[PDB]
């Protein structure tokens, strides 16, 4: 049944991204032998959990799944009350906290709100973790947005002198909507997925949660951008390759003369 | 009428123009114009108020420079006016702009009221018999003969990416970011300011302009000569004084690669490039990363194409033939390709004329230009 | 354990939402997956009615040359559409994808004239504006009143290129002679997914109206009408993607932040910015 | 520079004023005798009081128009023959090159201090000349502290008076170690 998973995953590389969660269901109520195994690379929406003892807010994936509970960062509890869960170093706990807060900052500095999470766990020579960011549309505007990113990094930190080596593998899952007049409704999926390594050099004033950082600074500026030139400036060539607002004849006048110094430039050659 | 057409290419900073045919251009002034300061008390002083071309360049103690045309949009259609009428004055055409036909560049992806108001102009003040308008890339492929690649050229008031198939500039895939070098050239003057060497005057800034265009260039370690210490090579102002430039020499030409230094948003040159290349089809990225022209004036730092290189090698895919190509004739890239397209016999049809545009408006322009 | 009946709705869900262009592909992902060809046999057979008889599905008529489409506003059963040009009556596979029978369609004549009429003015205009565009006008008496069905549908399949499209277009040329309130609907559906996946999804739901002055003059007075929103609507939509980066990333996640500058992780680490102070 | 040129239009009044020493005087003067005036130019089409003046010295001068057109160099600085600006573009220039939805906030929050804001009005011709800058109906709004010459001092106060600035200083060590580098380095 392995050409029956190759094909499920195609399916869910074509499948509408409105209805992710339902459809992944769906897939799943399938062939259920096969269900956490699609549950590693098909991509899905976030999931809003809520610390009730310190009445923040952080997201859910694979990572905080500890057992089938979640590490809160805001309170290093599980929920379901599981008090025999992984917790992390100490150590990381620390350097966990501080990495909350500096995403805080983060997710505060470009999102203006939403919701944020940045779990950890070790590496026999660094540590890795994971950043979730989760922010949806502005309720009140109408534009229905849901900005969902997900940043898969491992630190593999070098012997000695503080240097390292920063594995990072991102992933944005884009949604949009405008109820324009000029536009009636229009609904806008996508979703990306990147990789980027660097070398950075730790320092007391460079730590690796700062190179970080940088890193999923610069690699959310290369999606939000790639994506807003690239893909959807291609859509938009898409819809305009369709179908032309000139009349037809007259572009056979442009493309007539176009053609004439398409000969003109391969004329003179 | 049956004379050889003029090719005028609207730089935003030096307008290049002159009669067709003509392989370099022999007519090439600034594009200011510069009003006198000090008041006038002895008789027999300069007699005009308006100065353009050389006049601008000699009495630079005297004018207020301010510009006509910033990042290829026109300000001041007053200030445009005068200095088309003197590009057709006694010092750079001695001719009129009623009886030859005129070619005129601009931009590419600029606004349609520009082009709207450009033929108000050159059909209602002047009474241009033919008047074609066209881009600034095409024509620089033209210049260098090939046939498809990418132009990635750099005015002074734009940088904009163009990849160009068999001598047609495909408009789904035209990049353009509102930076140049006079932003290089603020940026230079906030590190001078940052530095104690202050010129806060427009009639004193054409000096930073001389400085950006004289002792700056390019690293390609963004971090090491970051760190480092140079040896503060000196420079001379125009009066006899020095300045030790230093660490700002090279910081400054590096907001065309981060336009964050500046705090705008928008992405550097190579990412330019990179996304103006892969807006486009499959079907032509391997000769379009194997083609890349760099015209503009803004693209001469010394240093420029390097980085340039080195940046594609982390953005474009892996290990592709990357050819970028550095003509000679860089600053006149467009004016040579305009004096081709003008020297055409196919282009006594692509002009509108003139009872055309009388009759019908800039409409009609936008149904026939390209 | 899920049942096999639900297994229907499942597959119906699946080619309800399959791209353009890309049919055969969730067909081929769905018959390796399902594993009864019996059960998506019927399930699917009726899904594969409705997503080609929504869509615009493009049929080819082998005796004509025209490539007419398969609108939901006609039929008689058993893939039994009524090709309005050429007159010809018509079964269809529609996974084959090659229609049969081209018996010659004894309609029993509900708005011809009109059919031919702006079908005619509508080739025109397609011919016009659209590259690969296809018309057919859908003539009905539908529940006691003349209606037109026009279709207009371009799209374009180019799987090397990783990307796929589909113009759909209806106009309901609601034939109320004193106000022919054209209402209809211009859906558009659009992927790409080079290294990737992108998906737009719109539709304008247009409403004009005009009154049935003649038949001629609401031709291309319909063609008015259509140009006009089409124009429109394309030349909007292409503004709403110029006016994406500043707006609606905005709503979402900015370019830069409001500072207009970057983030100085030293510092925001190495102490507190007075947060804390206010 | 105020001072500065307030000397020379006080020797184009007739009064000589150009001792090292005596330039205090005529910051003194322009601290206890100049004022603002609203409408820049219909004042100056106008003849004053001309009110006196007392020196040190115990002598007597009658100012006349070189007290109102010597602050008016903040918002003209043509007079003494500059193209920089006045005090009001310096502040729309500094909020329209920002963030365009902080224009509102930036606005609505406007602090004085320095004490060459202290004329006699000062704040009502700088909202006069901001609103002939800003664009319409938009909320100016500008504070002034009484404290103006002791905020940059009052906020070093509070600012170095926190547990953070223990972390927000530079060691002399550090000093010792890097150099200046490591001032630019940590210098916010
Ligand atoms: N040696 C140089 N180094 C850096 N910049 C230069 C040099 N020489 C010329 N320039 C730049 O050339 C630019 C002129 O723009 P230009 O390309 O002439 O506009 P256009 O291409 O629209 O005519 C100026 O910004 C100036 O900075």
């Amino acid at each position: 049944s392995d050409q029956q998973l190759d094909c499920a995953l195609d399916l869910m590389r074509r499948l509408p991204p409105q209805q992710i969660e339902k459809n992944l269901s769906d897939l799943i109520d399938l062939v259920p032998s096969l269900c956490e195994d699609l549950l590693s690379s098909v991509d899905q929406p976030l999931k809003i959990a809520r610390d009730k003892v310190v009445g923040k807010d952080y997201l859910l994936c694979d990572y905080n799944r500890d057992g089938d509970s979640y590490r809160s960062p805001w309170s290093n509890k599980y929920d379901p009350p599981l008090e025999d869960g992984a917790m992390p170093s100490a150590r990381l706990r620390k350097l966990e906290v501080e990495a909350n807060n500096a995403f805080d900052q983060y997710r505060d500095l470009y999102f203006e709100g939403g919701v944020s999470s940045v779990y950890l766990w070790d590496l026999d020579h660094g540590f890795a973790g994971v950043i979730l960011i989760k922010k949806a549309g502005d309720g009140s505007k109408k534009i229905k947005g849901c900005w969902d990113s997900i940043h898969v990094v491992e630190v593999q930190e070098k012997s000695s002198g503080r240097t390292a080596h920063y594995k990072l593998t991102s992933t944005v899952m884009l949604w949009l909507q405008t109820n324009k007049s000029g536009s009636g409704t229009m609904n806008l999926g996508g979703s990306l997925t990147r990789q980027m390594e660097k070398d950075e050099t730790v320092s007391d004033c460079s730590p690796h949660i700062a190179n970080i950082g940088r890193l999923v600074e610069d690699m959310e500026n290369k999606i939000r951008s790639t994506l807003n030139e690239i893909y959807f400036g291609k859509t938009k060539d898409i819809v305009n390759g369709l179908r032309s607002v000139q009349t037809f004849a007259d572009k056979s006048k442009q493309e007539a003369l176009k053609n004439d110094l398409v000969e003109a430039l391969k004329r003179k050659q | 009428i049956a004379n050889q057409p003029v090719v005028i290419d609207n730089g935003s900073g030096v307008i290049k123009a002159g009669f067709a045919g003509d392989q370099i251009p022999k007519y090439c002034f600034p594009n200011y114009v510069g009003r006198p300061k000090h008041v006038r008390v002895m008789a027999g002083a300069l007699e005009g108020d308006i100065f353009i071309g050389p006049k601008a360049e000699e009495h630079r103690g005297l004018l207020s420079i301010r510009y006509p045309m910033e990042h290829g949009i026109v300000k001041d259609w007053n200030d445009m006016e005068r200095i088309w009428q003197y590009v057709y004055s006694k010092d750079q055409l001695q001719t009129f702009s009623e009886e030859h036909p005129v070619l005129l560049t601009e931009a590419p992806l600029n606004p349609r009221k520009n082009r709207e108001r450009a033929a108000e102009v050159f059909f209602e003040t002047f009474n241009v018999p033919a008047l074609f308008i066209s881009m600034q890339a095409v024509l620089s492929l033209y210049a260098t003969g090939r046939t498809t690649g990418v132009v990635l050229d750099s005015g002074d008031g734009v940088t904009h990416a163009v990849p160009i198939y068999e001598g047609f500039a495909m408009p789904h895939s035209i990049m353009r970011i509102d930076i140049a070098g006079r932003d290089v050239s603020r940026f230079l003057r906030l590190y001078l300011r940052k530095e104690g060497y202050d010129f806060h005057s427009s009639s004193e800034f054409e000096i930073v302009k001389a400085i950006k265009e004289r002792a700056c260039y390019l690293s390609i370690n963004p971090q090491k000569d970051e760190t480092l210490e140079t040896e503060k090579a000196q420079y001379y102002l125009p009066d006899g004084s020095t300045i030790e430039i230093g660490p700002s020499r090279f910081r400054a030409p590096e907001l065309l690669f981060r336009p964050d230094l500046i705090g705008e948003e928008s992405e550097g040159i190579h990412e330019v490039l990179v996304f103006a290349i892969q807006k486009s089809d499959m079907d032509l990225r391997r000769t379009l990363f194997s083609n890349i022209v760099l015209s503009g004036g803004s693209t001469l730092f010394k240093g420029f194409g390097d980085r340039l290189l080195s940046e594609v090698k982390k953005l474009a895919p892996k290990d592709v033939k990357i050819r970028i190509s550095a003509p000679q004739e860089r600053l006149y890239s467009t004016w040579i390709g305009g004096s081709i397209l003008a020297s055409l016999d196919t282009f006594k049809k692509m002009w509108v004329s003139k009872k055309e545009y009388e009759e019908d408006g800039a409409r009609s322009i936008h149904r026939k230009t390209f | 354990r899920v049942s096999d009946e639900e297994k229907v709705r499942i597959a119906a869900k699946f080619i309800t939402h399959a791209p353009p262009g890309e049919f055969n592909e969730v067909f081929n992902d769905v018959r390796l997956l399902l594993n009864n060809d019996n059960l998506l046999r019927e399930g699917a057979a009726h899904a594969f009615a409705q997503y080609n008889m929504d869509q615009f599905t493009p049929v080819k008529i082998e005796g004509y040359e025209d490539q007419v489409l398969i609108t939901e506003h006609g039929d008689l059963g058993n893939s039994r559409f009524l090709d309005p040009r050429n007159k010809i009556s018509f079964k269809f596979d529609h996974l084959r994808k090659e229609a049969s029978d081209p018996q010659p369609e004894e309609v029993d004549g509900s708005l011809k004239s009109w059919r031919e009429s702006c079908d005619s003015a509508l080739r025109a205009y397609v011919k016009d504006h659209y590259s690969n565009g296809f018309c057919t006008v859908y003539a009905k008496n539908i529940d006691g009143q003349q209606t037109i069905i026009a279709c207009i549908e371009s799209h374009q399949f180019q799987p090397k290129n990783f990307w796929n499209g589909r113009w759909r277009s209806e106009w309901k040329f609601t034939i109320t002679p004193p106000t022919a309130q054209v209402v209809g609907v211009l859906k558009i559906q659009v992927h790409y997914y080079e290294d990737g996946n992108v998906q737009l999804v719109s539709h304008k739901d247009v409403q004009d109206s005009v009154t049935v002055s003649n038949e001629a003059q609401t031709a291309k007075e319909f063609i008015k009408i259509i140009e006009h929103a089409e124009n429109e609507y394309q030349t909007a939509i292409s503004e709403n993607y110029q006016t994406m980066s500043d707006t609606t990333f905005k709503a979402l996640r900015r370019q830069l932040p409001v500072t207009r500058t970057k983030i100085d992780w030293n510092k925001i680490l190495s102490y507190k910015i007075g947060k804390e102070m206010q």
